[PDB]
RNA sequence: GGAUAGUGGCCUACCAUGGUUUCAACGGGUAACGGGGAAUAAGGGUUCGAUUCCGGAGAGGGAGCCUGAGAAACGGCUACCA
RNA sequence: GUGAAAUUCUUGGAUUUAUUGAAGACUAACUACUGCGAAAGCAUUUGCCAAGGACGUUUUCAUUAAUCAAGAACGAAAGUUAGGGGAUCGAAGAUGAUCAGAUACCGUCGUAGUCUUAACCAUAAACUAUGCCGACUAGGGAUCGGGUGGUGUUUUUUUAAUGACCCACUCGGCACCUUACGAGAAAUCAAAGUCUUUGGGUUCUGGGGGAGUAUGGUCGCAAGGCUAAAAAAGGAAUUGA
């Protein structure tokens, strides 16, 4: 009889059960407590801000690899510092200290030759003006 | 040789409904009437701030 | 009986001890205005709907009233708090 | 008495023999792939008290039923409280020997307990490691209980029981042997099956191992508060120089 109840009055008895195992499902809890945006990296918005403290890597001899482009900025609304990934040297050039940078997710789907393992933030823009606009040469660095 | 098969005894907890129900107050209770609501808020909200 | 435009524990007397609920009362949460509607999948469903129309509610927040057929009005008045 | 001995007790004669008497337990072989009970469980005889399955029935009421939280009954062994006796064995404990080997790590005594009455405790590998009720789907023999028929042998006859074996059929059990036109990961399964994707009724439940880490999520647990020390061939050696 597939143990759930069949019978024409029983409606009640079945939405009552699909309730408490909708409560037990693993989504639907975290969707209705509100807690996706407390697993999300961090915390629920897409960019986040922060202060550059060091650049890393300066000292390296080959240019243009991971460990150069690293920098390392501590996040505001935690104080807690981590790194980030800038593309070009030349932007590493615009990136130097106190700067509040706009990080982002880096969302690669694979990895490369010397990637660094778990640097999961890239830069998006500095002091207010995007990078690949200050790349490109658009725009100007404000300080 | 013997080979004398063990077995397994019982659970302790893994249950959703008791991970639910550990705190001093109810986590089912506590909830909200429109969660799709609630997240596109939350998004917004924490961009804003 | 009073009061109201009028029914009515609406309110005052004097009376009986009743009313709701495992068919979930009561109390809690709601980032809860309700609906027509919007999106999606094959069907079933699920999620949105402050927002061009309809209805209700409010005018910083308790409370109170004057005029008037119509208001507990706030681009009306009075006292309190901020 | 062990593998080996030793504590132990024996001229007031142990161990042994005979004749007994007392005590409290226990109910051997007979004992089965048998039986009873809701399960845990249940074995000497006889009697009493109630209860129950199954069969048989041209008896009787006429849906009175199935599944089900709450609660209730019962629940091995050990365990607790208060009584009883206390033979046997015996967690703790006290001891003997610590002998090579643990291949072949014990012995002696014994508190609680074992047993019994009255109350608690409510747990087990409490297992067919598998919710219940109903129905259908293979053959084969058995064995236990009841019944029907026949056939003889054992039986006995106006006395109080007319049972036993054989065979055929039949219900209802405990199981078993072959296999599935089925199922499956496969072992296997007469259910874990009911023609490819799904509806006979119904209660409960769900969304692997070790590791490494953080804990405000939590429960628990500590210590002391007069008390001190300062380099060697300046060797080895029945083996040397």
């Amino acid at each position: 009889g597939k143990g759930k109840p069949r019978g024409l009055n029983s409606a009640r008895k079945l939405r009552v059960h699909r309730r408490n195992n909708r409560w037990a499902e693993n989504n639907y809890k975290k969707r209705l407590l509100g807690t996706a945006f407390k697993s999300s990296p961090f915390g629920g918005s897409s960019h986040a801000k922060g202060i550059v403290l060091e650049k890393l890597g300066i000292e390296s001899k080959q240019p243009n690899s991971a460990i150069r482009k690293c920098v390392r900025v501590q996040l505001i609304k935690n104080g807690k510092k981590v790194t980030a990934f800038v593309p070009n040297d030349g932007c590493l050039n615009f990136v130097d200290e106190n700067d509040e940078v706009l990080l982002a997710g880096f969302g690669r789907k694979g990895k490369a030759k010397g990637d660094i393992p778990g640097v999961r933030f890239k830069v998006v823009k500095v002091s207010g003006v995007s990078l690949l606009a200050l790349w490109k040469e658009k725009k100007e660095k404000p300080r | 040789e013997q080979s004398n098969k063990q077995h397994r005894k019982a659970k302790e907890k893994n249950t959703a409904k008791k991970k639910l129900h550990t705190q001093g107050h109810n986590a089912k209770a506590f909830a909200v009437a429109a969660p799709g609501k609630m997240a596109r808020t939350m998004q917004r909200s924490s961009d804003v701030n």
